């Protein structure tokens, strides 16, 4: 027998800024963004979800300077936490 | 330590994972047994430009983000200096991969130039556009075109310029 | 003196199907995803943050039908928890 | 008791929300004290439609929203059968409203038919479009253009489709 899903769900994408905005890459230390999203996923895999962690990101950009960006959720369909759960 | 295979990542311990499932019911998103999972992850970097600007320091961000994926449980295939085309090729056979039946999620990385309508692809000029858009990445993952990861968590990154603007704006303290 | 801020910040846009989908109205009741929100804000804004009585409300279109919408979260720029306090 | 200015809104007690402000920290969007703050809400809802079919039973959505978001606090504003260009009218005229400045948020709701390119006006048809975008939404109310709102959460609810699709496929049990 044949069942009826959604065509699209679960889905969660972070962009490294906003539409129409400019994103930043140090030419040494790499891209802003990425080495934000790398030290909050190691500190908050343990204790926080996916969507949570994204948040943290974005707060953590809050004060601009000469080189703001501010990193956006997009079209999210996770209907559920998606915790890594890291070590298991 | 991080002499791991979790390398930098703080590790959630057994009272961690025992006090989630206990302070939110059936929402979370179940994961598969360590010992037979096999999880995957993409990472398409472009560096290497025809017309626009060579993207210095992408190698800081592939080795960050391998070594990030491989220790939360992924397998890593890292794809550089693609087209759109290429870009949606590998896109299409990363979704029939058989190692998704017998995993619990996937992460998608895109670093590359890009523009308000989407991704740079290694072609990519003002003259002839070479874009993916991000509609795209969505369909070739969806349902109905990977049917592998339905009900499972599909992340996508994405370091990208979205435009030309500094998205800032002036006011007085 | 002038201080720089971000263009776009604080946001977050909730769409009563994901893109290219239908979305449904019952004539006498009326929308489903409206009727859906106003339940689930009633419910669980003392206790929850809006993102999270979002998701909320995603999970409760979980289950396909001959009349399937899966609402979608858009454009997200909240940098930190909203709660609505009702009653302060 | 539903007597009161919540009506159906379950109550936050004073212990709940201390209980928050401890379970995180300052990562809370602030709100302003209830004695003094003038919190607004925008409701355009589109019902009789030039060339597309009555939205029956909009009215129900109208009165649903309206008595929710004044029970969540906010001062009511609603339009209706307006537009592209009287909704993006209006929309600049929220954004100029005073009471933003002694407001601590914002709730906007659209409510229409839709297409994939954006929300239908009173006058849409395939022939001449009549579609207000999304897009168009968030920049009537950045911080550019609505400098009130500044750090201040902007909640936009839409019920349109966007699409002509089911939004499913199959699957074998």
């Amino acid at each position: 027998a044949i069942k009826k899903a959604h065509i699209e769900k679960d889905f969660i994408a972070f962009c490294s800024s906003t539409p129409d905005n400019v994103s930043w890459r140090h030419p040494t230390m790499g891209s802003v963004f990425i080495g934000r999203l790398i030290e909050h996923m190691q500190e908050y895999a343990a204790s926080a979800d996916v969507e949570e962690i994204f948040r943290k990101v974005r707060f953590s950009f809050e004060q601009p300077d000469g080189r703001a960006q501010m990193p956006t959720t997009e079209r999210v369909t996770l209907t559920r936490a998606f915790y890594l759960f890291p070590g298991h | 330590t991080s002499s791991g295979s979790e390398g930098n990542v703080k590790l959630c311990s057994l009272e961690e994972a025992q006090r989630i499932w206990k302070q939110k019911s059936a929402e979370i998103y179940p994961i598969m047994d360590k010992s037979s999972r096999t999880r995957l992850a993409l990472i398409i970097c472009n560096e290497e430009f025809d017309s626009i600007p060579r993207r210095t320091g992408a190698e800081v961000d592939i080795t960050g983000m391998t070594m990030l994926l491989q220790n939360l449980g992924y397998s890593v295939d890292v794809k550089k200096n693609l087209t759109a085309s290429d870009m949606t090729t590998e896109l299409e056979a990363f979704a029939h991969r058989p190692e998704h039946k017998t995993s619990d999620s996937t992460f998608l990385v895109f670093m590359s130039h890009g523009i308000r309508e989407g991704i740079c692809g290694k072609k990519h000029s003002e003259q002839v556009p070479d874009i993916l858009q991000l509609n795209a990445i969505f369909n070739m993952l969806n349902t109905k075109n990977c049917p592998s990861l339905k009900d499972k968590p599909k992340v996508i990154i994405i370091q990208a310029c979205r435009g030309d603007s500094p998205g800032v704006v002036w006011f007085k303290d």
